[PDB]
């Protein structure tokens, strides 16, 4: 056993957070864990927004997310926008974020992440997709996955639940149902964190008048729409 | 080798922050941060047990930038360190994008470099807190709150020390009662009143002038309560 | 307590190597090396533990030949040509041979080495320069197997009024004595360096008169 | 220890032999399966340049390193001086590589050694060398590095003699293996020997021993 | 020179080196072992330890590392003087250091293995005391607990300080009454702070020091005795604990407090383990060894241990008990399964009454009979032996059905959370564990007999006490903790293989099914569940295989 | 195993690297400062050893001509406090504050704390590169009595204390320190008033009405 | 037995404060020859004592700095080679860049934070020799050691069996202090007290080496048949 192992074993002691792709998108959930009431948790986010069209869970070591999401993001511009005019495809940015994982596991002085992300997001020529970058470095692939404390059953649910021609819709009902039944305090819509990466929004791009520009995929649910669809559970 | 240097043990801990955190508790200093409507109050102990000391130079309360203000639980080298650095940051962000630098954003800067301190096996973590308050210019009155491991986030209210969960309760239960996320007081003066009354009925002890330091944040700027200015308060807090 | 060991466990070159004998007259230095006995049909020319530093200074050694420290002291000799055009003194390339040894203390570098040479200032000239970076002058000095008793011999036999040839008799008589015996002209080599000559390394033939004279001397 | 590790590392590779004649050097596989495609082969002796050639004994795929430096070097040489490379300084600056790998910790620095033979140009003295780990270079008149060595080195004492060196290429050549064949001559000549010119060296020196068990038994 | 180095020991204890702390223990062990700490000075002594011990130590010191030997060291019938009359005066102060130390080793990160070795520790030095020295450090131990800067971190070791008060129960119960009232109170006041009204159920926060009182009672109810019949208090307030909790990780904790006070009343144990009897007839001259290498060791006088044995008054408070307990929680249970609900507070409530049902069946284990449908190893068992006796007495019957009534109970529940809470996986887990102890309690304990408690581990002493090839150079704790433990293994020598009844078969059907279940986290625990039923029924493979 | 090597917290949170370099601080002679009214005074004890200059040892030093202060740790101390002090100077035009040169030494001193890879200062300004303001301080061997007559000192002046009475009080201090052990007074000054706010040596006169008074004591 | 756990880099501290390389490092002292440094009001001598055998030469103790400064030592010659070269271009550069002669107090002090750096950097380590430096004139005598100190002596010896040595000087103190206008006896002074830390031992003119600087007179090196006494 090696670092490696001590960062999945990490990873394997955080907070669950799931990952279903539908056939017209893509939903990430996951839940905010702070037992203290003094504490605000608006100001603390579990989902990141990567490009407009891909985002990213997390479960694991929260500060090391909240560096790599920076370089990702960083990456994202620097590596293939700037270049072609455009942001990158999933498996692109997914190459680059498992590259500076695997960067971060073989230099000498430094840990490797304890983090393992679920990364989800849109492409043309590519339609939708999901992924899971390990702490190794290694990506693959996934139609719906759990990572965190209570993954095995919630990956024993995804298998008896995912099927071929589930919706956005159902995908988001399932999740709820997977995050409900391994919840470890408060249900509620302040807890969750549940984002879509779906239809183009032409509402949260900001101007008007270039027809070509579209509005972006990946959208964060507000607490309201999270305990109207709890409502309907 | 994994409880000399910051590396993952075989059950995936980290035994050089946790250390971190005991010595985050070398001093016997508890501090309080509340927010107003438009003003946010810190009150830390002060002991100067020594008669050959100088009690103006002893504080653990810095003067980040005109609107910041950070508070240190902690011994007081890295305190001091972390003070320059954080002074040196809101600077170099000032320069850069010609507006003042926020808490949070400050408090976020301070937790990727503990988050650095935390990865790299030559250097070691510092053993402070570092709560930064302020009133933004968006936001409001805020408070925002680090720690060695890299975690950051917001607070309604906040106690940090060794007698910490007793003022947490006091302040949990007060802001059950209250069902609101601040403290309804216009001036911050009765602020600082409130800060001071709820520490002294937390730890059960009662203060003079000289065993206090106060801090206040407004939306102007934020600064330091002479030793006066608490006599003033405690006396106004004696009257009723 | 504690001390640099690693450099005195350097030091015990006695085991090192092949024995190589040097001995300083008032006429020349007389360097004198073993052959090591291979197969018939290896070329023993390409064995040479006598190297030529430069015409007036030249080198002998009793470990591997593999080099660094050859090629340091024939650039220094050079460039010291080049910038003061005269010949540099044997101290001073003894010297710069120890530095280069200090630089790349507590850790030994390179092997030990018996340098010969002449200049104006000091005549004729041996040194011993050992890998801990300093050096020794010498009136005769023997390194390698069997050296105890050659330092010997050189002690009870040196006598500053010795000649070029007696010199040569002499690192002959101690080498036989080291090797015990049977030592024609394959288990040794001779190399001289005089003020005129320069330095030069003794032929085969030469080496083998010199062999027959030292035994009709013995026969007496 | 890290010398003697790569010594036996050597040890286990495929047997080379070099021997030098008159005017000529001559420069001498395992079983290849049934699977194995043998029009592309890289030959165990690789030419450095059209006057110095070279065969190793190792690590193949440490050889080629070897191989490619040396090539490099000679390019260099050649582009600096005019002049081409010799042997003995192409020798001396393999054995120097090596050595220099050597140091610095060394886990494993080649692992390999080589026999480099030919000719100086505008010269026809044949050259022939020996280079091992540890930088240490040798000259050697027939020298044999692989598995035996110890056997082959000894056949060639008792028959290759330092007092008439042969003034034929062909008996050169026809060495008892117990095979690959280049022939080294002046003026920049190299020649790699066939499969059927080999075979009939072989089928020669069979024939002889039958006639001298015919004649004595 | 003993005592004097047994204070040096006690105050040279780490918060940093752990090892050195461990052999600082060891030897702490090996001195109180074999020295009973009292006072042997007489009436009108006037003898110090200063004055008299430390210049005595000193010069014998001086003369040792001058370089002579303690032949020629001469002194005088003084040395007497030096000796316990003058060395037997500094406990007080020693076990005052070694309580702050305990209290500050608290809130440290420890191994569990130094956790009991320091447990074992404070143990033998409570059972090396006298009376005036034990009420000096009950005194002492309940001033501290009650007044403490400790208890900071979120791990902390609740064991170093509950364990020991309990052994202050096992040597003197009249200190169980008000010590135990204490705790209600103040258990009564963290409730009232808030305290368990924020679900964790990962972890525990750093807001229920009420744990530490929590877990102290479970220690205390483990070891009050006959000192129970405050009982109706008891029950009142366990109720109110039961109806005004629910938080997983605090349910299981407040679960234990049934188990002790049922397994206290019921239990054949021993309870004297002194090195030295209060009315012992040995001088105290020749006390300061544990009488090792002397005969006398042997005397039934001296070994006269005091044992305890239930009588039908705690026979009676038991069951009546189990009844009250087991009516309280199937009436909460069908209450909760009337009107079925999805949220976290439902099954949190049905896994914290399930619990309780567990732990009240875990408590009156000794209660059961194996044999009951349809031996050598006569333990004490309350209902006699034979078949005549236990016929004639109404209470096992009543014992017996209140069994039944839970199994049946048992497997209504398992039929509703299969028909209602498929998809769930704690309920399950707790109703596992629950037909477990159903099946592995049928006259024996299990789940807790081999968890650290408040007795001295006969492995520990008997290694520290142990010479090869020297016949048993034991202490009176030794000899007293090998025959309850000789107890222990005869009770845990019976025979509970058994034809399985109606419920016993539907029972092992229900778990054949949940160990071919799809969730990795249900079947594992069930195919363990199954495994230890089939060892417990005869016959069981053939239904299993079919 | 966490006392080894700096930069190591123990398990309660502490750097005993820190706390022997403390320990070796507390082996070192008496220096005592004094803060009178408008000025301080530093008096230092030295050791004679035997044929030693009794006039030319000094261990007091000056930076930027109004700031006085293991010695070669010190000395490495007071260069980089120098150096610190000639850029604020350069930067600034203005001599540098006494806080800003006291948090740059802090800063400085709480660097060598960071890593392993180096050893903290063993000088007194704490090695762990905590400071704070004093109305008077003591450091060394003799530590306690000097502290116990600072005390004695703030206790008798509640109105401030001159400067030329000062100088005569840290003499009698350093003596009354001494007298444990069974040496050489020297005294250094910067007042507003005898030396216009720049750091000055006093001797002559003084020094000897100083010594003078210290021996009647 | 007796096994030291912090005893093996100089980035380490003892439990009391001590650092045992440090110490290690000055006892390297006495592994050299003895060197013995006196000093009058108008000049300054030093006076230093080894061969390998009987057919070797004597290794060098005196080293020039300068014209008007020199130096004697005892231990590492390699340490004491760089610590001159230093010396050298110190000097070298006080007389260009400002036409100054370099003074003797800094030298010393450029000397102690030269060899202060060696013993807090971590996988070095400490200089393993001592120095006497004389200079011009007033003069000066100054004794270093490898831990950092210097002291401005009257005179002292190091190195050997030099208590000998040291204590003639201690006694002698008031008599050779104010030998102004006279080297030649301070030079026999010097020779006296080296020949109190001499074992038997005699002195000759191979073993035998002396540095003089003064008032008007620079640094000159006494060798060979020079220091038969004359």
């Amino acid at each position: 056993l090696g670092q490696i192992d001590y960062a999945l074993t990490a990873v394997k002691q955080g907070v669950t957070s799931l990952g279903i792709k539908a056939t017209n998108g893509v939903v990430i959930a996951t839940e905010k864990k702070s037992s203290s009431p003094l504490a605000m948790s608006e100001t603390l986010s579990k989902v990141s927004l990567l490009t407009p069209d891909i985002g990213a869970v997390y479960s694991g070591m929260g500060p090391d997310y909240r560096v790599l999401v920076d370089k990702s993001r960083k990456v994202a511009h620097t590596s293939y926008k700037r270049i072609y005019g455009e942001y990158p495809p999933t498996k692109l940015l997914v190459s680059e974020v498992a590259k500076i994982m695997q960067e971060a596991t073989q230099s000498g002085g430094v840990r490797p992440f304890g983090v393992s992300l679920l990364i989800a997001g849109h492409d043309e020529f590519n339609g939708f997709s999901l992924y899971q970058v390990d702490p190794s470095g290694s990506y693959f692939p996934w139609k719906a996955t759990a990572i965190g404390k209570g993954s095995v059953a919630a990956k024993t649910f995804l298998e008896k639940r995912w099927n071929d021609e589930l919706e956005l819709e159902d995908a988001i009902h399932i999740a709820l149902l997977t995050l409900k039944e391994s919840v470890e305090g408060e249900f509620n819509g302040d807890t969750i964190e549940l984002a879509i990466i779906g239809d183009e929004n032409p509402d949260l791009l900001g101007y008007t008048g270039i027809p070509t520009d579209k509005g972006p995929r990946f959208r964060k649910l507000t607490s309201q729409e999270i305990n109207d669809r709890l409502e309907a559970l | 080798y994994d409880r000399h240097i910051t590396i993952f043990s075989p059950e995936g801990r980290l035994y050089q922050v946790e250390y971190a955190f005991k010595a985050t508790n070398q001093t016997n200093i508890n501090s309080l941060a509340v927010r107003g409507k438009d003003c946010t109050v810190v009150i830390s102990q002060k002991k100067v047990p020594d008669k050959l000391l100088d009690p103006t130079t002893v504080s653990y309360i810095f003067c980040i930038s005109r609107t910041i203000g950070m508070v240190v639980n902690g011994p007081i080298p890295d305190a001091r360190n972390a003070a320059l650095r954080a002074k040196a940051e809101a600077a170099e962000f000032r320069y850069k994008y010609g507006y003042d630098m926020p808490c949070d954003v400050l408090a976020k800067r301070m937790a990727n470099l503990s988050q650095i301190y935390t990865q790299r096996a030559y250097m070691r973590p510092l053993g402070v807190i570092l709560t930064f308050v302020s009133v933004d210019e968006e936001l409001g009155p805020s408070i925002y709150k680090t720690d060695p491991a890299g975690y950051y986030v917001g607070y309604k209210a906040t106690a940090t020390g060794p007698k910490q969960q007793e003022i947490t309760t006091n302040l949990e239960n007060h802001f059950k009662k209250s069902k609101i996320d601040h403290i309804n007081e216009e001036s911050w003066e009765k602020v600082v009143e409130f800060a001071i009354t709820h520490m002294i009925d937390a730890l059960g002890t009662e203060f003079s002038k000289n065993d206090l330091e106060v801090g206040v944040a407004t939306k102007d700027k934020f600064f330091t309560l002479s030793a006066e200015n608490i006599e003033e308060r405690l006396v106004a807090i004696a009257e009723q | 307590e504690g001390r640099l060991f690693q450099v005195e466990y350097s030091l015990e070159a006695i085991k090192l190597g092949s024995t190589a004998i040097g001995i300083a007259t008032k006429e020349g230095v007389v360097l004198g090396v073993e052959k090591r006995a291979t197969s018939p049909l290896l070329e023993s020319d390409s064995i040479e533990k006598i190297v030529e530093i430069d015409r007036h200074i030249g080198c002998a050694m009793s470990g591997l030949t593999a080099r660094s420290m050859i090629e340091h002291a024939r650039t220094a000799a050079v460039t010291h040509n080049l910038y003061y055009d005269e010949d540099i003194n044997v101290e001073s390339l003894t010297q710069s041979v120890c530095d280069l040894a200090l630089r790349f203390m507590s850790r030994p570098f390179g092997v030990a080495l018996l340098i010969a040479g002449h200049d104006a200032d000091d005549g004729y000239q041996l040194f011993h320069a050992e890998p801990s970076g300093t050096f020794y002058r010498y009136n005769a000095k023997a390194i390698g197997s069997g050296s105890e008793g050659a330092q010997a011999e050189l002690l009870n036999e040196w006598h500053s009024s010795l000649t070029l040839k007696e010199a040569e008799l002499l690192v002959l008589k101690i080498l036989k004595q080291v090797m015990e015996e049977k030592l024609d002209e394959n288990n040794a080599q001779l190399s001289c360096i005089t003020k005129q000559d320069g330095f030069k390394i003794y032929d085969n033939e030469k080496t083998a008169e010199l062999i027959k004279e030292l035994k009709e001397k013995e026969a007496a | 220890f890290q010398v003697e590790y790569a010594l036996e590392a050597v040890k286990r590779g495929t047997c080379a032999v070099g021997v030098k004649g008159k005017n000529c050097v001559v420069l001498g596989r395992r079983s290849t399966l049934k699977l194995q495609d043998t029009r592309i082969t890289p030959s165990k002796v690789s030419k450095i340049d059209s006057h110095v050639v070279l065969s190793f004994s190792g690590l193949n795929a440490d050889s080629r390193i070897l191989i490619e430096k040396a090539r490099v070097e000679a390019q260099s040489h050649r582009l600096t001086l005019e002049d081409p490379v010799t042997v003995e300084y192409l020798t001396r600056y393999v054995a120097g590589v090596q050595q220099r790998y050597t140091q610095s910790g060394g886990v494993r620095p080649f692992g390999v050694s080589t026999l480099i033979a030919g000719f100086d140009p505008r010269d026809d003295e044949p050259k022939l060398y020996q280079t091992e780990p540890s930088g240490i270079y040798s000259s050697w008149s027939a020298q044999t590095i692989g598995r035996n060595s110890k056997t082959v080195r000894e056949f060639l004492e008792k028959n290759y003699d330092r007092k008439e060196p042969p003034a034929t290429v062909e008996e050169c050549v026809k060495l008892t293996v117990r095979i690959e064949i280049t022939v080294v001559k002046p003026d920049s000549d190299i020649v790699a020997l066939s499969s059927e010119e080999i075979n009939q060296y072989v089928t020669q020196i069979e024939q002889e021993k039958q006639e001298q068990q015919e004649q004595d038994k | 020179h003993i005592t004097n180095v047994l204070s040096m020991l006690v105050s040279k204890l780490d918060m940093n080196d752990t090892n050195l702390t461990s052999n600082l223990i060891n030897g702490i062990v090996s001195i109180a072992a074999f020295i009973p700490i009292q006072d042997l000075t007489g009436e009108d002594d006037y003898i110090s330890f200063e004055s008299d011990t430390l210049p005595l130590v000193q010069q014998h010191f001086y003369h040792i590392k001058c370089g002579e030997s303690s032949k020629t060291f001469r002194v005088d019938d003084e040395l007497l003087n030096n000796a316990f009359k003058a060395s037997t005066t500094v406990f007080q102060s020693m076990l005052k250091v070694y309580v702050e130390k305990i209290f500050q080793l608290v809130d440290v990160d420890l191994e569990d293995s130094l956790v009991t070795k320091i447990n074992q520790t404070t143990m033998i030095l409570q059972e090396s005391m006298d009376d005036k020295i034990f009420n000096y450090f009950a005194s002492l131990l309940q001033r501290n607990f009650w007044s403490n800067d400790s208890f900071k971190e979120k791990d902390p070791n609740y064991e170093l300080v509950t364990i020991p008060l309990a052994a202050l129960v096992r040597r003197n119960n009249g200190l169980s009454k008000e010590l135990v009232r204490t705790l209600l109170f103040h258990i009564k006041e963290q409730i009232k702070r808030g305290a368990g009204s924020v679900r964790s159920t990962s972890e525990i926060q750093q807001r229920d020091v009420k744990l530490v009182l929590y877990l102290t009672a479970l220690n205390d109810v483990l070891r009050q005795c006959h000192e129970s019949l405050y009982s109706d208090e008891l029950i009142t307030f366990m109720k109110y604990l039961y109806d005004n909790v629910t938080n997983p990780p605090l349910d299981v904790i407040t679960s234990i407090v049934i188990h002790s006070a049922l397994a206290t009343l019921c239990t054949t144990e021993i309870t004297d383990c002194r090195l030295f009897p209060e009315d012992s007839k040995i001088p105290e001259k020749d006390r300061w060894g544990g009488l090792q290498f002397d005969p006398r060791r042997f005397d039934k006088q001296h070994l006269s241990f005091q044992w305890h044995v239930p009588s039908s008054d705690e026979i009676t408070l038991s069951i009546s008990i189990l009844e009250s307990l087991s009516e309280y929680c199937i009436n909460n249970v069908e209450e909760l399964m009337k009107a079925p609900r999805h949220d976290s507070e439902y099954g949190d409530m049905i896994q914290k009454y399930v619990l309780v049902m567990t732990h009240t069946l875990s408590g009156s284990s000794l209660l059961f009979d194996p044999d009951f449908n349809k031996d050598i190893y006569t333990c004490n068992y309350y209902f006699g032996n034979t078949t005549e006796e236990k016929l004639q007495n109404p209470q096992y019957l009543q014992v017996h059905r209140v069994r039944a009534r839970i199994g049946h109970f048992f497997h209504k529940l398992y039929v509703f959370l299969s028909t209602n809470f498929e998809n769930n996986t704690n309920m399950f887990q707790i109703l596992l564990h629950g037909l477990k102890v159903w099946f592995t309690d049928l006259g024996q304990e299990t789940v807790f007999n081999e968890d650290p408690n408040a007795f001295i581990d006969v492995d520990f002493l008997e290694n520290v006490q142990s010479l090869s090839h020297v016949n048993e150079p034991f202490t009176r704790t030794n000899f007293a903790i090998r025959a309850n433990s000789l107890h222990q293994s005869r009770v845990l020598l019976h025979s509970t293989n058994r034809k399985a009844s109606k419920l016993e078969n539907l029972l092992l059907v229900d778990i054949i099914q949940l160990a071919t279940s799809l969730y990795p986290d249900i079947y594992k625990p069930a195919q363990g569940t199954l495994v230890h039923c089939m060892k417990q029924l005869v016959g069981s493979y053939g239904v299993v295989i079919n | 195993g966490y006392d080894l090597s700096n930069s190591v917290f123990s398990p309660d949170g502490r750097n005993f690297q820190v706390e022997y370099a403390v320990k070796a601080v507390e082996n070192g002679t008496t220096s005592i400062g004094i803060k009178c009214n408008d000025g301080v005074v530093f008096a230092v004890e030295k050791l004679i050893t035997s044929l030693l200059v009794p006039q030319k040892n000094v261990k007091i030093q000056v930076v930027d001509r109004h700031i006085g202060c293991l010695i070669p740790d010190g000395r490495h101390l007071v260069n980089r406090g120098r150096e610190e002090a000639a850029s604020f100077k350069k930067l600034y035009k203005t001599p540098i504050p006494i806080p800003a040169f006291a948090d740059r030494l802090g800063q400085y001193v709480q660097a060598h704390t960071l890593y392993n890879s180096v050893r903290p200062f063993g000088v007194s300004l704490e090695p762990s590169g905590s400071y704070w303001g004093y109305k008077g301080a003591a450091t060394g061997k003799g530590r306690q009595s000097a502290k116990a007559e600072l005390e004695k000192l703030v206790d008798h002046h509640p109105e401030g204390l001159s400067a030329r009475e000062a100088v005569k009080q840290a003499a009698k201090i350093i003596y009354l320190a001494h007298e444990d052990n069974k040496f050489e007074l020297e005294i250094s000054w910067c007042s507003l008033s005898e030396t216009n706010g720049l750091h000055k040596f006093v001797k002559g006169d003084l020094l000897q009405e100083a010594i003078d008074f210290a021996q009647k004591e | 037995m007796f096994r030291n756990n912090y005893d093996g880099d100089t980035v380490t501290f003892s439990p009391t404060g001590r650092l045992f390389q440090v110490e290690y490092a000055l006892e390297a002292i006495k592994q050299g020859s003895v060197t013995v440094g006196l000093r009058s009001n108008t000049h300054a001598v030093l006076v230093a004592l080894r061969n390998a055998d009987e057919l070797s030469s004597y290794q060098k103790k005196i080293i020039k700095c300068d014209e008007h400064m020199g130096l004697s030592l005892a231990g590492l010659a390699p340490d004491a080679r760089v610590l001159s070269n230093y010396l050298r271009q110190q000097c070298n550069y006080s007389s260009l860049v400002f036409n100054r002669k370099l003074a003797v107090e800094r030298a010393g002090h450029l000397l102690c934070d030269k060899a202060q750096k060696n013993t807090q950097s971590y996988g070095g380590r400490p200089y393993g020799v001592g120095l006497l430096i004389i200079g011009y004139d007033g003069a000066h005598l100054l004794e270093f050691q490898p831990s950092g100190n210097v002291t401005e002596l009257y005179g002292t010896a190091i190195g050997a069996r030099s208590q000998g040595a040291k204590t003639y000087l201690e006694r002698t103190l008031d008599t050779f202090i104010k030998i102004d206008g006279n080297p030649d006896e301070l030079i026999k002074a010097g020779v006296e007290a080296i020949s109190q830390s001499l074992r038997d031992e005699s002195l000759t003119v191979d073993n035998l080496s002396i540095a003089i600087v003064g008032k008007d007179t620079p640094f000159t090196i006494y060798d060979g048949e020079a220091v038969a006494k004359y």
